[PDB]
């Protein structure tokens, strides 16, 4: 009923194969892609033991380099032109729910890199396995690479957390971030409305590891850089342990730096992030209240986008309703401003 | 310890050493093309260092990638800039790190 | 990338050239800006009778750089 | 090239570089036809002065106006 | 008495020495300059039997290179700091009309080198003779040369009074002149109303002899070249022959050019160069109507610099009188259209 | 039959010389500075003409200065570019012509 790429009803013809003509175009640039990957995921995919449970989810999850030879996908040793994230042994269905999120985000209009999800060649007559491919971004429109670099070693920061000091205190913010990006890419409106909203949509979401290394610098009109699209989107909602060990990868406010300060949404009765927090993230970044206002709007606007594409998703029905349930909390905290 | 050539699109852009001191990374004298990071610019050729520079350190593999690697290879917990050049040519944009 | 304005109209056209490449409406500039979408009209067309403070605040959001030179 | 940094930025340098030409605001009236109490508001902070006025001055004193990014 | 140098009148203390300690400093940099050559003309300055009557008052002029060793003027062979010209041998008194003229354009306003009359030692108990010595404006702190070229050469004309046609037209006026250095100089009003202002007191003067290579550009302000200074303005109001032969170098306006169209004042009663076609002038560099005509109202009331400045001077009587005549009548010119 | 060299602020900038087909200016292949005239432009290397060049016929001297000249080796106007040479330590500004030898 729904395309493995797109996430939109497939017609008729399409309905066995599982795929859109849009999509398989899409991802490929030919209408002639084969999904169906010749190779089964243990052919490939190593089984290395559990580390500790203090890492992200990310941690645990594996990483192959894929190249596009004719029609048909194969794995390369190293500088390929896609990634297949395979699900971690642990996490079922996280490549469902990248896939989820990352389609969100194209259909929200956030620069996103084209993605899908692809079935592993069966070992034997057990149901298909899937795992998210995307499109490498350092590749321009032949396999030459474009040059680019992650936040963290940009800002000179040795933790993708800024847990940089004598402590488990975090200090760098998503406020310092953004003005660290101000100073380095083209300043206009257009690219501060746009990563303002990547912010407030990690929150919204549950995406609550967007660390450093998680915003890329690319390398496109030669001197100054661009922000590199978004990528490794996730929603941490269906994992309760996960979810609670934090709203935001990084805190939201300057003043929050170091545990010094909490953000004003902290001191109210909600006692976490409300839409007073996003409004002074908004005005650090220069943004205008009138037009904070009418971003706002934007986003309660976009609900049925949100609604509708995790419910068209082939995520777990539990695991859906555990995102659409973090997603509608928080969407009501921002009214909650003067 | 050791001394490696930087690479940016395919050209030796300049080298990457370590000693008893820490580390330096130095541009070529006659490189007057792109910085490889915003936090390396080209008009500053010299570049010292106690720890490995967060560019070069941010080059490195971190879950996955990182223990695949890792559990095949064994090389000394704090070998900084060993692991970069295991890992070369097998970086993001245009960086390679290839031995000297 | 250094482009020396001839006329006003030159820069109310370079202006409106960088505002449709960024993709931003109108709106958004009078949101922004406080500047009126009849007054943008006549900005990106010819900036003669609008006030500097209003040429030089729309430049600014659209990340253009304003240089003198002899 | 100098960046301007705001509109009484650019009023100052146009005001700074008509001083060193010996240029008093009579001159710039009879050949811009912008009266001496618009000028002095231009050279001041142009803000609320109309854009070609501010245009014409710089002209007149033989100061390019550039764009960049 | 007034001052060889700034033609002001000279204090108690400075009336003997015929110099004041002001325009000794002007010249030299120290009050100790000596104004009194150490040298005699015959010394320096020879006397070749002449090419032809013909040729412009300039030809006939001899001119001596001079450097400034301690308070002294010194005859270089080559490269000095300052020139000396005297009067040539027919043309006697012309070294102080040059001062008259070049001090009135420095009490005017326009950029002039520093200037002043020296004298020569005298041979024996004969009046004292004076030359004109002026600063080379190709020198900058310390006498380090600054480069500069002459307007013939940077607008490839062969010839300095633009006749480089199959007749005896002139194809090169001021108003193209002034549109060729409005393209290679900065473009102001302050340097087009010093422009416009030294053709018409070349005309107001009776300096019929400001031609291409009496302009010239100077490469100072890196890359920017600037009009260079105001350099070899004398009258030839003195003398009539000369002052006859045009109203000024090149003629004034484009449509005059190769002689297919006369200016307006041409065709109206006064039959030569009235006010109505410096305004065209005026118009064609970009002047504005009323500017103009407060330009014409301040060269109305600088009459008092003009009359004075020729007065105070050390210009024959009769010299003076030709020089106002010309002024006063030119002058009145300005009114008409 | 003379190729008589250029230089401007000191150092030689280039080459003036004279042959069958007439003058010929050139720019050193590694001079980048600033142009002796704004009409022999510094981005333009060769400098080919029928005639002397407006702008080193213009540094020849005028009457008395010639003519002071003209009598020590009598030279009767036919060649332009042997007298540019007898005042090239003499010139306006920055430009001096000397010998190759």
């Amino acid at each position: 009923a729904n395309c493995r790429i797109l996430l939109t009803p497939l017609n008729e013809r399409d309905e066995q194969r599982g795929y859109s003509t849009q999509g398989l175009k899409r991802l490929s640039g030919t209408a002639k892609l084969n999904p169906r990957l010749g190779f089964t995921r243990t052919q490939f995919v190593q089984e290395l033991p559990r580390q500790q449970k203090g890492m992200a989810i990310s941690g645990y999850q594996p990483k192959l380099q894929l190249v596009l030879d004719e029609g048909e996908f194969r794995v390369v040793d190293h500088q390929g032109n896609f990634i297949l994230k395979p699900s971690p042994a642990d996490f079922p269905g996280l490549a469902e729910n990248e896939h989820a999120t990352m389609t969100l985000m194209s259909r929200l209009g956030f620069d996103v890199p084209v993605h899908g999800l692809l079935s592993f060649a069966p070992q034997s007559e057990e149901e298909l396995e899937y795992a998210f491919v995307i499109r490498r971004y350092d590749r321009d429109n032949k396999g030459l690479p474009v040059h680019q670099e992650q936040l963290d070693g940009a800002m000179q920061i040795t933790d993708k957390y800024g847990k940089t000091g004598n402590d488990n205190e975090q200090y760098v913010s998503y406020e310092t971030l953004a003005r660290f990006l101000v100073a380095h890419v083209n300043d206009n409106i257009a690219f501060k409305i746009d990563l303002f909203r990547r912010i407030v949509y990690a929150w919204l979401l549950g995406n609550n590891d967007m660390h450093l290394r998680n915003f890329g610098l690319v390398y496109s009109d030669g001197l100054t850089p661009a922000l590199a699209p978004v990528y490794d989107f996730v929603s941490v909602a269906p994992y309760p342990e996960y979810f609670y060990s934090n709203y935001l990868a990084l805190p939201l406010l300057t003043r929050e730096e170091g545990g010094r300060e909490l953000a004003p949404g902290f001191h109210s009765d909600y006692g976490e992030y409300i839409g007073q927090d996003f409004l002074l993230l908004g005005e650090s970044m220069g943004l205008a209240p009138r037009l904070l206002e009418k971003l706002f709007q934007d986003i309660r606007k976009e609900n049925a986008i949100v609604m509708e594409t995790y419910e068209q998703s082939f995520m777990t029905q539990d695991h859906i309703q555990a995102v659409l349930q973090c997603y509608r909390h928080r969407l009501g905290l921002l009214h909650h401003h003067h | 310890h050791r001394r490696v050539k930087v690479l940016l699109y395919g050209q030796v852009v300049g080298e990457l050493s370590q000693n008893d001191s820490g580390f330096l990374f130095q541009y070529a004298h006659d490189y007057h093309g792109p910085a490889i990071s915003i936090s390396l610019p080209v008009a500053q050729r010299q570049f010292p260092s106690e720890t490995l520079h967060p560019y070069f350190a941010s080059l490195a593999p971190e879950g996955w990638l990182r223990q695949r690697y890792s559990q095949i290879q064994h090389r000394d917990e704090n070998d900084l800039l060993g692991m970069l050049i295991d890992n070369g040519k097998n970086l993001l944009g245009a960086i390679q790190i290839l031995p000297w | 990338p250094l482009l020396t304005i001839e006329t006003p109209r030159h820069l109310g056209e370079q202006l409106n050239a960088r505002r449709k490449e960024l993709g931003i409406d109108l709106y958004t500039l009078e949101l922004q800006t406080g500047i009126s979408t009849s007054t943008l009209k006549r900005l990106f067309k010819d900036p003669e009778q609008v006030k500097f403070g209003s040429v030089f605040a729309v430049a600014n959001v659209l990340g253009v750089k304003l240089c003198i030179g002899e």
